[PDB]
RNA sequence: GUUUGACCUCAAAUCAGGUAGGAGUACCCGCUGAACUUAAGCAUAUCAAUAAGCGGAGGAAAAGAAACCAACCGGGAUUGCCUUAGUAACGGCGAGUGAAGCGGCAAAAGCUCAAAUUUGAAAUCUGGUACCUUCGGUGCCCGAGUUGUAAUUUGGAGAGGG
RNA sequence: GUUCUUUGUAAAGUGCCUUCGAAGAGUCGAGUUGUUUGGGAAUGCAGCUCUAAGUGGGUGGUAAAUUCCAUCUAAAGCUAA
């Protein structure tokens, strides 16, 4: 098999000839749109582990995110309020850029169901992300029991949900005693436990 | 070919006596890239042709020192169509041979001694010696002139 | 074993005992005869990366101090600096 | 001294009004589980562990399944225990020969009771037994006996006890003295 | 006063039980006949443990018949008391 | 051969067939995010990880079969209730805030991919078309696909050879 | 229940020996900033920089170094009450 050595060898991203490919790239990806079609994964083995299968109905986009911090779109820099809140280009934006990629990418294509995605690139201005899709309208992967799954209706933007990877680790789902504020739900159990249950026989 | 290959399998062996003895021993190209890695490692191949032009050049860069260090003919082919032309797809990236007739025997082992001679005892050093430091005409002129 | 008492090095009451099996998620992570000539290979193809290539030349000037030293600061953490210096004195002992 | 009450907590009250309710859906639930299940018992057989935590290792409680060792040993397989109606944990180990007897025992008795159909026809009426756990309970294993002669030494557990503490307290220095020799 | 990170009320579990009461553990029906028989080849064990007490005390007397108690922690007077009747103590975890 | 073709990439069609939008939004998943008030006035703080604002679903949603809890003679997916507990802990150590394991209970359910040569036979799949017993089946023909579609294997194990 | 079809000498389960046993990377993790939490020499998240390993890795509620131990196996996924 090829997938190891591929792997293996993309873990290696400092070396002469990984560097080489990133700096053609790049420059490929931003003479490019922001959003286009790829014809086939730059990382086969990665979007096979994630769940690519070279068959019809599996889609790949390439998407382009500006990087850096969140700023607060208040006229002049001016909140308002209290003078506690912070200086306003120091704000970080909990949700993650593949997650913004991902739900851009399913608002240009939202008859396609998004599955996964994958870091390929990035410079100083740009991250650069590579989206796995699929489309439950076609036969192929209603029938093939191993998909039918994404067809069903409550997998409607699984990523602007937050149930993809990024958007579990974004929310904090894990198990232990360090995701106790968040592992059914952050507003979940606090709606939980600042409640006053009172039963018919007052205990 | 397979569909005539089958009925005459199952006129032969469902109704006759034999097994296997209907349809020969085959020999054929390998031409998967994974099928290709697995046969080298177990050293059953001959020869590999490993297409110039792939668009993950990842795919392949590794095959040339693998194929050294497990002691196997390699060639670096220009086309991946050609390939697909010799083994019935678009493209195939590879292409692997591994028994042959023995009619054919000796024409592949001369084909592998010219192989080595032309390809590898000639580029054996290409380990080293980058590439790529070419400029444009203007540029080329400008520096010519400069120099001169 | 056990003592049968609340307190002291091994407290607790004592049962018989059991070895029940081997568990198979436990050897995990373990190199492979696969992995190790992979990994080997492409070493081989991809070489060195720009702090391993300081690394080789400060354990050759400065010693192993300033390399694990600064192998804790590009890295994360000790225990990771000690295998990398190790490992590119092995790299250094085997082409030298 | 203390009531949390600065929030709007008026609008997160719940009011169990529906708890008889409840109540009569659930043993509803209860019965329609049982006609849709109708020879099978609504509950699977479970196993005795002893529980962690020391101020509750004393007792002896019903866990989730049994191990695959256990399950081997009394002699049929996981697959169609979980078919036949057995519980089955691939993460609980067994390092207790009493405990893991106990369930082999447990899982011998529940194969002489049970009567298993055929997959192609007959079905004989059977009567439904629901409880599983009424019909193979848990039992606290018996210790030592009521009465027994007494037996003394003269060491003085409470000494003992001591001697304990002050070994586990002064270990590290010791060694590290022989150490230094 | 010091912190305790994580603390948990179970390494803490560590119920009292003192020496006079010791015999409501013994049910009523075997009470009275193992008081008369005073019998040193054969004293009724008592479990503590499973009765849910961790530690014995010496508040008061008991009478000078011999009993095993099976305890985890004591005091040094409870043992005396008991040892005073002719009864052991075995230790258990 | 300055010809004839194959592939790759990018496009076009009122091309064949389908698909998204919007509404509702009590509950659910995220994002974003105040002040009134209470603290003496008040920057920390509290009100509040609330209201308003935005995106997205269902009859439930989410979570979920451990990179868990533990330190026990060890338990054993997730969710909810009783309790743990107004406790451990946080805090101008002030106003105030504030969980979790254990135990009893309700309900109970387990599993799937990638990473392995079918290599003595891409065994896989969409569509078009003719029949049929039409939530689909059989045959035939273009095509997808070896930059990997099927079977087999998922760590509890498992595979190959015997 | 009553026929229709025995599909199949096709799949599956089981004992002993032998050689193996692949297991997810700008990811884990670390530094800093902002935010959040009961989480306290820093609970979770995100942004910027750095960036691994395979008898390895994570956790073990006081920050480090050294020697052990215990327990799970991440960076992919489905699922009723």
């Amino acid at each position: 098999g090829a997938y190891k050595y591929l792997e293996e060898l993309q873990r290696k991203k400092q070396s002469d000839v990984l560097r080489f490919l990133q700096r053609v790239r790049v420059w490929e990806y931003r003479q490019k749109n922001v959003i286009h079609r790829a014809a086939r994964p730059t990382r086969p083995d990665k979007a096979r582990r994630l769940g690519y299968k070279a068959k019809q109905g599996f889609v790949i986009y390439r998407v382009r995110v500006r990087r850096g911090n969140r700023k607060r779109p208040v006229p002049k820099g001016a909140t308002y309020g209290k003078p506690t809140n912070q200086g306003v280009n120091e704000l970080k934006y909990q949700r993650s850029l593949r997650a913004t990629a991902e739900e851009r990418v399913g608002r240009r294509a939202a008859n396609l169901r998004v599955l996964n995605s994958y870091w390929v690139n990035q410079d100083s201005t740009y991250k650069y992300f590579e989206v796995i899709l699929v489309d439950p309208q076609h036969k192929a992967i209603r029938r093939d029991a191993r998909y039918n799954w994404i067809c069903d209706p409550v997998h409607k933007h699984r990523e602007a949900r937050g149930l993809t990877a990024t958007g579990k680790k974004s929310r904090g789902i894990n198990k232990g005693h360090k995701f106790n504020n968040t592992k059914a739900g952050r507003r979940k159990t606090w709606k939980r436990q600042n409640t006053l249950s009172l039963w018919r026989y007052r205990k | 070919e397979k569909k005539e290959r089958l009925t005459k399998e199952a006129a032969a062996v469902a109704e006759g006596k034999s097994k296997q003895d209907a349809s020969p021993k085959p020999y054929a190209v390998k031409y998967g890239l994974n099928h290709v890695v697995a046969l080298i490692e177990n050293k059953k191949a001959k020869l590999v042709l490993i297409a110039n032009d792939v668009d993950p050049i990842e795919l392949v860069v590794f095959l040339p020192a693998l194929c050294k260090k497990m002691g196997v003919p390699y060639a670096i082919v220009k086309g991946k169509a050609r390939l697909g032309t010799l083994v019935n797809q678009k493209t195939s990236a590879v292409a692997a041979l591994t028994e042959v007739r023995a009619e054919d025997e000796a024409a592949l082992a001369k084909l592998v001694s010219t192989i080595d001679a032309n390809f590898a005892d000639k580029y054996d050093e290409v380990k080293k010696h980058w590439g790529g430091g070419i400029l444009g005409n203007k540029a080329q002129a400008k520096m010519d002139k400069r120099a001169k | 074993v056990k003592t049968g008492i609340a307190i002291g090095l091994n407290k607790g009451k004592k049962v018989t005992s059991m070895t029940p099996a081997p568990k198979i998620s436990y050897k995990k992570g373990a190199a492979s005869n696969r992995t190790k000539f992979v990994r080997s290979l492409v070493r081989e193809i991809a070489g060195l990366s720009p702090y391993e290539r300081r690394l080789i030349d400060l354990i050759r000037n400065s010693g192993e101090k300033r390399a694990r030293k600064v192998a804790k600061k590009r890295l994360g953490s000790f225990t990771r600096a000690k295998a990398k210096v190790e490992e590119m004195n092995n790299i250094i002992a085997a082409s030298r | 001294l203390k009531n949390h009450f600065r929030k709007h907590w008026q609008e997160r009250v719940k009011v169990h009004f529906d708890q008889a309710g409840k109540k009569v859906s659930r043993r509803n639930a209860r019965a329609t589980r049982a006609a849709k299940i109708a020879p099978r018992p609504l509950d699977l057989l479970r196993p005795v562990v002893r529980a962690p935590t020391v101020k509750y290792n004393r007792k002896v409680r019903a866990g989730r399944g049994f191990t695959l060792a256990e399950v081997k040993a009394a002699g049929l397989t996981a697959a169609y225990a979980r078919t036949i109606g057995i519980a089955v944990d691939h993460r609980r180990q067994n390092r207790n020969q009493e405990i893991f007897d106990a369930n082999v025992q447990r899982l011998k008795e529940y194969q002489s009771k049970i009567i298993v159909f055929p997959r192609n026809g007959k079905a004989p009426e059977a009567e439904q037994v629901l409880s599983a756990a009424a019909t193979f309970p848990i039992a606290q294993p018996a210790t030592d006996v009521e009465a027994r002669a007494v037996q003394d030494n003269g060491e003085s557990a409470f000494r003992t006890l001591r001697l304990a503490r002050s070994e586990k307290k002064f270990r590290g220095i010791r060694e590290k003295r022989a150490r230094e020799k | 006063g010091m912190r305790y990170f994580h603390k948990q009320q179970a390494h803490f579990w560590k119920p009292v039980l003192n020496l006079d009461k010791l015999w409501t553990l013994i049910p009523e029906d075997k009470r009275d006949q193992y008081l008369k028989s005073a019998s040193k080849e054969t004293a009724p064990v008592i479990d503590t443990l499973a009765a849910g007490y961790g530690k014995i005390l010496g508040k008061g007397r008991i009478p000078n018949v011999p009993v095993i108690v099976k305890a985890r922690f004591v005091s040094k007077l409870a043992e005396e008391k008991i040892r005073a009747a002719g009864g052991v103590v075995e230790l258990i975890a």
